[PDB]
């Protein structure tokens, strides 16, 4: 179960990376695209852990 | 984990790698054991934590000493007022109660 | 942009002649003056994008640190290329990548 | 006598400094040189290595455990501990 | 691979005193004249004729 959760989280991170690399990532207000991407990735990894 | 090298955290990763393992995600547990990249990233995090604690304790000590020096001579009198050494009233009643 | 002096090898500056009502370029390291063909004197735009590919080289193919993709090249239809993000380090730089093919030695985008 | 210098001069082991490491690709282990095609929960999880279709390695680490110093080389299983404890 | 990541002195010396990795080495120093000769032999062009 833990391995499945970690793999699903990694797939979600890959999807976020793909969305960001094609300018298809929603921009949080008052903050740039790169830090928004980093925050989303960090939130996903923290939720996975 | 920042890109210490040229656009890569470690020489063992290709340039522009944003995968979780590339920037400091440790999938394995302590029981399983850490891969060398995860070991190095964990060491970096531990060193940063040690430095932060070492500076925070000194800052808190200085603040506490200054605060003690500021309020050294405040004492509640027999009439319920709270006055300094000069006799100036700080509070007409300690804690308003 | 700007021109150099033809014999002074010095910096040319714009000025006006009012006996003719015209704009010329003159050098006070000399006495030469030449006809300015453009009334434009100064440019400034707050939104800038140039600096995306930056210093690409024909030798980028033999770089081992760059990741190698399997994208189909547009005109030569090769299935081997490298990719890298924009070289501009501005805070709001996009994360879109540039793909350089190892066969035809040219770059292309992901559109 | 055939020794370490013989290995170096034969072109199989070379010295790299910090600034040269910017321009090379290093593999952790010889097993990483050859890509495989398992499913055991006891062993640790190696990096996926899926960003690139193929990898062009230029150097391989002799052994990762050599990144430690003299003092840290005494710790048994340092990879199973928290770094402040080490 | 150059300094030990695990070890560092505790206190004010943390991060300032390091120990080398178990395979690290220090360069002794070599004359640069053979390098210049090798470069000049292999088609290197000086700065004097550089446009
Ligand atoms: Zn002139
Ligand atoms: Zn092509």
């Amino acid at each position: 179960e833990i391995t499945h959760a970690i793999s699903s989280a990694k797939e979600q991170v890959q999807e976020i990376i793909y969305k960001a690399q094609h300018n298809e990532l929603e921009l949080k207000p008052g903050m740039t695209l790169r830090e928004s991407f980093e925050g989303e990735v960090s939130r996903t990894l923290n939720d996975a852990r | 984990i920042a890109f210490g090298f040229a656009d890569r955290s470690l020489p063992h990763f290709t340039k522009d790698d944003f995968s979780p393992e590339s920037k400091g995600f440790v999938e394995n547990s302590y029981l399983r054991g850490l891969t060398p990249q995860e070991f190095f990233f964990h060491a970096m995090a531990g060193r940063e934590g040690l430095i932060d604690t070492a500076v925070k304790t000194a800052e808190t000590g200085y603040i506490q000493r200054r605060l003690v020096k500021a309020l050294e001579d405040i004492m509640v009198h027999y009439d319920g007022t709270t006055r300094n050494s000069l006799g100036d009233i700080i509070q007409f009643l300690y804690g308003e109660d | 942009s700007f021109r150099f002096c033809l014999e002074c090898n010095n910096m040319l500056y714009p000025k006006e002649d009012k006996e003719n009502q015209r704009l010329l370029y003159s050098c006070r390291n000399c006495d030469y003056t030449e006809l300015a063909e453009d009334p434009k004197v100064y440019r400034h735009e707050l939104i800038t994008n140039i600096g995306e590919t930056a210093g690409i080289v024909d030798d980028i193919g033999q770089d081992p640190t760059l990741p190698r993709s399997d994208k189909e090249c547009p005109e030569c239809h090769s299935r081997d290329c490298v990719f890298f993000q924009s070289q501009q380090r501005r805070k709001d730089t996009n994360m879109t990548l540039f793909y350089v093919c190892l066969n035809c030695k040219k770059t292309f985008r992901d559109e | 006598v055939y020794g370490w210098s013989s290995l170096v001069t034969s072109g199989v082991i070379e010295y790299v400094d910090g600034e040269e490491e910017e321009t090379i690709m290093i593999a952790m282990t010889p097993e990483d040189l050859q890509t495989r095609s398992l499913n055991d929960t006891a062993k640790r999880i190696k990096p996926e290595m899926s960003t690139s279709s193929h990898h062009t390695f230029t150097h391989c680490e002799i052994h990762p455990s050599m990144i430690l110093g003299v003092a840290a080389s005494i710790i048994p299983f340092p990879d199973h501990n928290q770094s402040p404890r080490n | 691979g150059l300094v030990c990541p695990a070890e560092t002195p505790e206190g004010q010396a943390c991060g300032l005193v390091k120990n080398l990795s178990l395979l690290s080495g220090i360069s002794i120093g070599s004359p640069s004249e053979p390098i210049i000769n090798f470069l000049e032999e292999w088609g290197m062009e000086p700065l004097e004729d550089y446009d």
